DNA sequence: GTCCGAAGAGATTCAGAG
DNA sequence: CTCTGAATCTCTTCCACTCCTACCAAGGAC
RNA sequence: UGGUAGGAGU
């Protein structure tokens, strides 16, 4: 039996999972999101990929309204998707979120 | 505890823009001082909203019309 | 804010650009020190500070200062994080290729300078020279020579001679290069080369020029010369906590390319002799090639211990990298894990939940609370208070609590319904306990199997959750309209206890008031659960719509059938519980009460069959015993009998009368009908085993034996367990496949010897190797099958098109495999179905088929009907919601926004774990008789000859659906006339499938076609006739002139002019191929209707499905008629077969090849009909896409699927297969480029190409004609439009250099796209945002 | 105080053949 | 002797969640 | 700490 509300993450601001190890959160797989996008779920499915894992802002900002009272939802972006692009940006191809 | 969503699909049919619509007016009901209309017993604003939607008495053109009535009574205060 | 992502190469000025500094130094951070160094890796100069709003130096360590730089460190003071955004650049000595542009399948940087690959790495580690402006030099500037070459031109050559050495004469070159000229130079030498292959490759380098024409990027940046670097916090030197630092084997890289980079330039000042100059420049072009792709050229460098350093890419591509790992499997908070076990006190939408679980998982809510109600001041406070879970932090829990569904799923999600949505209920310990009907669809099995928990935290998510996740919702499964819960192991034991009847009980014979009082009897113990009696049952039928009436009757009905209709609900008859109720009685009167009642009284209808289950199934108390397992007492007798007879069989082998094969299969049949005759024996003794004597006389009735009872309700068991419990074990297959001769005698109630237990062990190991690897393949034929058809939602509604698929039963020559009003139901119709009666329709053009309509259509009973499927729909980027038809979870037509592609293959990829990897024709029943593509010839004896290669035999019924039909091979003799019904049993049609007769129009003499003596024809002695009979000798055999003319039969009459065929003005010519026995000499007269000569006479499982959806060509496939007409022979056997076909209106020039070593079984004569086969074998789809088009190729890939999954026992609905279909073959290559700006050669997506057609039909320009492509669902997939989607899911290197190249733009708009970004999906709830954001567009 | 299998698809080539 | 076919080599991928237990890694020289 | 294997559970 493991639980976890809010713990220690790592250098791509994902929890670590080291099981109860150090207090980890469940993965939430590939298979996963499958399941959770064939229900036609999108919010929760949004909620799971930037709030509860890699959304920093998001997460702070979503801390502070659940003990407030509302329940709102910044969506961000996540911090694994600009490492990402750093690390392609690297190998000297342009990535770029053009407008 | 509302075990059924069924007779609040029947209302709006799409069955995903009423995830919407009840997300909506839960929003109204939990973030500012709106009172909810179909009395409440020590329920969450989720099964509050969606028997308010099983009822008939909400609807999407009934919200928005209910927000055109507070923009216009925002706007009268304002002159 | 974005919209879009756009890849590009990099140029020099722009990694100039992104760097904030330059690195220098070798060396990282001191080891010493916590002070990063000055120049190294990890420079606080260059990137952020490592202290967050402070400076490194005390005098601007404060916070106050904003935005400001120490004049000696060098280093501004914002914020920490930014050190995460701040990148580096390092100068190189000298340009270096990239890797990821070289050693690679395209060869992109040798497809440019189109001079081999070998070349250009010959080139790059300075092994031979490769000249640049060479001017008046008699040899040109593309080739290249060795370095003692290049010392023989230069005592040639002095100046003109230019030949540089690595990177930089490539960059020269790519340099010198001018696009637009050598793009007009290759298309003039495309225009002359007219030779296909010659075009392969170089159209390719045509695309590639083309690519870089349009894009604005410039070849020579493809050449680095300047080299990005990682920001240092992404790639950390995480402390040990121990003595040293931790290396993240990049930095380990980068270091080794910075020290060889400030070693050349140390070189380069020192003005060192040109062998160490370029022996350096060696080193470091490699030491770059390791850092960007370590592996890709040579072998990687190692840090220690045999591990290759992880480069660069390495850390992108693969399950390991971000795109798969962390990109698509975020790690989630608010999670929770423990073991499951069972809880039947539980509702349908409950499950368990440990306090202490809850308590964690829901911890800012009850911050939130204790806030709001002011028992905790601040934050530390309620954090202090909860931690020391007090008694007001339990009340406040269950507050919270009340009203939040939780998520749970298993480790393994293959269906949709692998995570679902609960009310959760607080209970002690540290197991969740999970309702016991719900576990039939997440697989659980309650032994140490494991779950883990979400809690949705959002108010829209929890809305979601309960609107679509809750268990309540999820009745039918989307693969097919089956019910997904069902009593399945004690509730169902204990129903069918219950529902029985004894033949003497206590309190039989009574007649009772109702299930009151039957209920009361049995629970004072006056009446048995199964005495028979009269109960006067209140029965409601709803007649009127929507109302009810009473009906009141005697009924004769056990005890417990009468306590059981007390929990059915109003609306459902009484008949359904009067009968036995096993599982499937059950389940379909949970399916009658979902399809009378709706939902809300079938949930409190499974509930309450639930429990009434469990309690009568405890009450019963059924137990497993040695002494229920009763061995047959005629099994001595049985084995003794077949002993008697191997023995006899093996003593006639002895004598040598019989040979040992036939032995062994003599053997083997004997033992297999021992095996049936003991299974039978045991099974007719245990099924009636009670029998019960009733008021005097004695009776028989079905036995009350424990085992057959869990055998025969459907609990448990089957026949084949109580077989091995009971009796003979069978015959064991060995590893390799064969039967092992003697079979397991003995069951498992008695003792196995060791021998039988060795040869049991053989077949239980490949059973548990077999299911251990199926699990890996079916998971890798999921994720394609997820992948290839993620894009697809249902977006338009209507799309007004009238092209369908015609929906028939299939009928594999018997009974029928599907019924055609399973295939139809929940779809469409494209066209009106026609009435029985003619100038009459049965249903309308647009409306959809139900069961009422189905069974509308049952009556008159036409078995072709034209439906509209997912491939014919005409809307682009997705379906309408009328093509596809019923959701197949809810009785409506499906909503706008669905995602039915990762529904479609999630429902393909389930059943993937139970899919294993490794004469005369008779009519059963009466029928008329229909006879298709036939052309029979009548001989004597009134038998009818069929001439063409592929003709069906049909039987047809009354109400006219061909019940069986069978294919009939050429030259079948037919015994009864076409149109006349004919009895069962009768061998319709006969033939000797070892010799193919010849037919013939009119009797006389005979004369071979293209005659020359001897070597055409000679005659082959025969031991039975006693008289040499001709023989075509074979081409090979004969000699050169004989093999010259075409071997065939002429008919001539009897004066000896030449028979010419009715019909027609060319003489009659029969085929004769070579080495083939002819029944009747050259000049000796023939019969009508005589044969003139006679010739000679695959997986189920799951890498079947792999190879039918990954369209693969078979190893033998069989070749069609491209164009029909009628066929000729060009020329024979010279270098290979070659066959010409000319059609009526106008002749054709056609030229194909045929192997000697596959058979030719087309008549030479007879037209043949477009895409008829010429060779019988399997059949590409390719092949038949092409020829027949799409609607073939999706019939056959559906049927073929299909009847795989049939034999397994699964079902899955064709719609899923033909979503996949349509996500296969989305690309068309165009035919002809027309008016609009479509290349010839070049591959282009089918809606783009529709919708450019569409555009010029709209003005007065002519649109392009195209033809569609197939493809496999890995090529599909990673052919997409957008590269993220490609590069997600397989060769990533591939796929981004093939972007990088061509600068795609990527529009997302996709669902896998936008779940790597974080947006909304467009399917689902996203869609009313995602199309409110088209619209603001 | 500081520094140096196995399965498949695909690209390339290569031997036959006219 | 160009030029469709067959030989070779060469790259890529082989499920998904945990429980853990260890092995591993830049200096003395200037 | 972090990367590797090693065994095990479903
Ligand atoms: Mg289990």
């Amino acid at each position: 039996m493991h639980a976890r509300s809010t713990g220690s993450y790592s250098l791509v601001t994902q929890q670590p999972l080291g099981g109860k190890a150090q207090f980890g959160g469940q993965r939430f797989g590939e298979m996963e999101v499958w399941a959770l996008e064939a229900y036609g779920a999108a919010y929760t499915l949004q909620e799971m990929l930037t709030v509860k894992s890699d959304d920093v802002n998001g997460r702070t900002k979503m801390y502070k309204n659940i003990v407030d009272g509302n329940h709102q939802m910044e969506p961000g972006m996540p911090e694994s998707f600009n490492v990402l692009l750093k690390e392609i940006r690297s190998l000297g191809i342009n990535i770029e979120l053009e407008d | 505890a509302r075990v059924t969503v069924q007779d609040a699909v029947e209302k709006i049919g799409n069955r995903f823009d009423l995830v919407l619509v009840a997300a909506r007016r839960a929003r109204q009901m939990q973030v500012g001082g709106k009172d909810p209309l179909v009395p409440e017993e020590n329920d969450k604003t989720t099964v509050i909203a969606l028997r308010e939607i099983e009822e008939g008495l909400i609807n999407n053109q009934i919200l928005d019309v209910r927000e055109r009535q507070e923009q216009q009574e925002q706007e009268a205060a304002e002159l | 804010e974005f919209d879009a992502i756009k890849i590009a190469l990099a140029s020099p000025d722009m990694i100039r650009s992104w760097s904030f500094g330059e690195v220098k130094k070798p060396e990282t951070i001191n080891y010493r020190t916590f002070k990063p160094e000055r120049d190294g890796l990890f420079c606080a100069r260059i990137f952020g500070p490592v202290k967050d709003y402070e400076c490194l130096c005390g005098k601007y360590k404060r916070l106050k200062h904003r935005g400001v730089i120490c004049e000696k460190c060098g280093v501004e003071v914002t914020q920490t994080k930014v050190r995460r955004e701040r990148m580096g650049h390092i100068e190189l000595a000298s340009p270096t290729a990239h890797i990821w542009f070289l050693k690679s399948l395209p060869s992109r940087i040798g497809l440019l300078l189109d001079m081999p690959l070998r070349d250009i790495e010959r080139v790059l580690y300075f092994e031979s020279y490769v000249v640049i402006e060479g001017g008046m030099t008699n040899l040109e500037r593309q080739q290249i020579l060795t370095e003692e070459q290049y010392l023989d031109a230069l005592e040639e050559f002095g100046d003109e001679f230019d030949a540089k050495m690595g990177a930089e004469a490539i960059q020269a070159l790519l340099k010198s290069m001018d696009l637009e000229q050598e793009c007009e130079q290759l298309r003039e030498e495309l225009n002359e080369t007219n030779s296909e292959t010659k075009r392969k490759k170089l159209t390719k380098r045509i695309k590639l020029l083309e690519a870089f024409v349009q894009s604005g990027n410039k070849p020579e940046w493809m050449i680095l010369t300047v080299l990005p670097v990682l920001p240092p916090d992404l790639r950390p030197l995480v402390p040990l906590d121990g003595g040293r630092f931790a290396t993240s084997d990049l930095n380990d890289l980068y270091r080794r390319v910075i020290n060889r980079n400030n070693r050349l330039k140390r070189l380069l000042d020192l003005a060192a002799p040109d062998i160490i100059v370029r022996n350096e420049k060696r080193m470091l072009q490699e030491a770059v090639d390791a850092l960007l792709d370590n592996g890709r050229r040579g072998r990687a460098i190692t840090g220690s211990n045999k591990r290759p350093l992880k480069s660069l890419a390495d850390m992108i591509k693969g399950k390991q990298g971000r795109f798969r790992q962390n990109l698509l499997g975020k790690r989630v908070d608010y999670s929770g894990r423990s073991v499951i076990t069972v809880g039947p006190y539980l509702r349908l939408h409950q499950c368990g939940l440990p306090k202490k679980m809850a308590l964690e998982l829901f911890k800012p809510f009850i911050y939130g609370k204790l806030e709001l109600r002011g028992l905790a001041t601040t934050i530390k406070a309620a954090k202090k208070m909860v931690e020391r879970e007090e008694a007001v932090v339990w009340d406040i829990l269950d507050e919270v609590i009340r009203e939040h569904p939780v998520l749970l799923n298993r480790a393994p999600t293959l269906h949709r319904l692998g995570i679902q949505a609960f009310e959760p209920v607080l209970i002690e310990g540290k197991a969740i306990q999970l309702h016991p009907l719900v576990c039939a669809a997440y697989n659980a099995d309650f032994d140490g199997d494991q779950m883990a928990v979400h809690v949705p935290l959002t108010l829209e998510a929890q809305l979601e959750a309960r609107a679509l996740m809750m268990s309540t919702n999820n009745i039918l499964s989307p693969a097919n309209g089956e019910p997904i819960i069902v009593p399945s192991q004690d509730v169902v034991l204990g129903l069918y206890y219950m529902t029985r009847d004894c033949v003497n009980a206590k309190g039989e014979g009574m007649v009772l008031t109702g299930p009151k009082e039957a209920e009361r009897l049995y629970r004072s113990g006056l009446a048995s659960l199964h005495a028979r009696v009269k109960v006067r049952i209140t029965e409601y039928e709803k007649d009127a719509n929507g109302e009810l009436v009473a009906k009141t009757s005697l009924k004769d009905t056990t005890v417990g059938r009468a306590i059981l209709w007390m929990i059915v609900p109003k609306g459902l008859p009484y008949s359904i519980v009067n009968q036995a109720l096993g599982k499937k009685a059950i389940s379909k009167m949970l399916n009658t009460c979902y399809r009378i009642l709706g939902l809300k009284p079938t949930v409190i209808f499974a509930d309450q069959i639930m429990y009434t289950g469990f309690a009568y199934a405890a009450r019963s108390g059924a137990s497993v015993g040695i002494d229920d397992m009763v061995i047959p007492e005629k099994k001595h007798e049985i084995i003794s009998e077949a002993e008697a007879e191997v023995a006899e069989i093996q003593e006639q082998f002895q004598s040598g009368l019989v040979t040992a094969g036939e032995r062994y299969n003599k053997v083997i049949d004997i033992w297999a009908a021992a095996n049936d005759r003991v299974s039978k024996a045991m099974m007719d003794n245990l099924q009636t085993e009670t029998v019960i004597n009733r008021d005097g006389q004695e009776e028989k009735q079905v036995s009350f034996n424990s085992i057959y009872m869990m055998a025969d309700s459907g609990a448990r068991g089957s026949a084949a367990q109580i077989r091995q419990l009971a009796g003979m074990r069978g015959l064991m297959a060995k590893p390799d496949g064969s039967i092992i001769e003697t079979p397991i005698t003995a069951n498992f109630r008695e003792g196995l010897n060791v021998l039988q237990y060795f040869i049991s062990t053989h077949g239980a190991r490949k059973g548990l190797a077999d299911t251990a690897l199926k699990t890996a393949n079916s998971g890798y034929l999921t994720r394609r099958l997820v992948d290839v058809a993620q894009d697809l939602v249902v977006t338009e509604d209507d799309c007004g098109t009238h092209e369908g698929i015609m929906m028939t039963p299939v009928i594999e020559g018997g009974d029928v495999k599907e019924p055609l009003r399973d295939r139809v139901l929940g779809r469409v119709t494209a066209e009106d179905v026609l009435k029985p009666g003619t100038a009459d329709i049965l249903v309308p053009r647009n409306t959809l088929l139900h069961e009422q309509w189905c069974d509308l259509l049952e009556e008159n009973s036409v078995d072709a009907v034209k439906v509209r499927s997912v491939v014919s729909c005409d809307t682009d980027f997705g379906v309408c919601a009328h093509c596809y038809g019923r959701d197949l979870a809810r009785g409506h037509i499906i909503n706008k926004g669905e995602a039915i592609g990762v529904i479609a293959a999630q429902s393909i990829g389930e059943p993937g774990t139970q899919l294993t990897m490794r004469s005369s024709i008779q009519v059963k029943n009466k029928g008329s008789i229909k006879l298709s593509n036939v052309k029979s010839v009548v001989n004597s004896s009134g038998k009818l000859v069929i001439t063409s290669r592929n003709t069906e035999l049909k039987l047809i019924d009354e109400f006219g659906r061909t019940k069986e039909s069978y294919k009939v091979p050429y030259g079948a003799v037919l015994a009864k006339g076409d149109g006349e019904q004919v009895a069962g049993g009768e061998t319709v049609a006969n033939w000797d499938p070892h010799t193919m007769p010849v037919i013939t129009e009119v009797s006389g003499f005979v004369r071979f076609t293209d005659m020359i003596d001897g070597q055409t024809i000679t005659r082959q002695t025969d031991e039975l006739t006693g008289l040499s009979s001709l023989v075509v000798l074979d081409s090979a055999e004969r000699t050169a002139g004989g093999k010259d003319l075409r071997p065939a039969l002429k008919i001539v009459d009897a004066q000896g002019n030449d028979v010419l065929i009715p019909g027609t003005d060319m003489p009659a010519q029969y085929f004769l191929p070579g080495k083939a026995i002819v029944q009747l000499e050259d000049g000796v007269q023939i019969s009508s209707g005589d044969t003139l000569a006679r010739i000679p006479q695959i997986t189920g499982g799951l890498p079947r499905v792999a190879d039918l959806f990954e369209a693969r060509r078979p190893k033998e496939p069989a070749i069609l008629a491209e164009i029909s007409g009628i066929v000729s022979f060009g020329k024979e056997t010279k270098g290979k077969r070659r066959l010409v076909i000319t059609p009526v209106d106008g002749s054709d020039p056609y030229e194909e090849m045929i192997p000697k070593w596959r058979q030719l079984n087309v008549f030479e004569g007879e037209r043949v009909e477009r895409g008829d086969v010429i060779s019988d074998g399997p059949e590409a789809p390719h092949d038949i896409l092409r020829l027949r088009g799409v609607h073939a190729v999706t019939r056959y890939i559906v049927n073929e699927v299909q009847d795989v999954y049939r034999l397994q026992g699964v079902k899955i609905n064709d719609k899923h297969i033909e979503v996949i279909v349509r996500q296969m073959l989305r690309k068309a290559t165009i035919v002809n480029a027309g008016s609009s700006d479509f290349l010839e050669g070049e591959q282009v997506e089918y809606s783009r190409v529709k919708i450019a057609n569409r555009e010029l039909e709209a003005n007065g320009k002519v649109g392009a004609t195209y033809s569609r492509d197939l493809l496999g669902i890995t090529k599909a997939s990673l052919a997409t439009e957008s590269f993220i989607s490609a590069a997600s899911f397989q060769e990533t290197t591939r796929v981004l250099t093939e972007a990088a190249v061509a600068g795609k733009r990527d529009e997302l708009r996709g669902l896998k796209e936008n779940v790597i970004v974080g947006r909304l999906i467009p399917a689902g709830t996203g869609y009313a945002y995602h199309q409110d954001r088209m619209r603001r567009r």
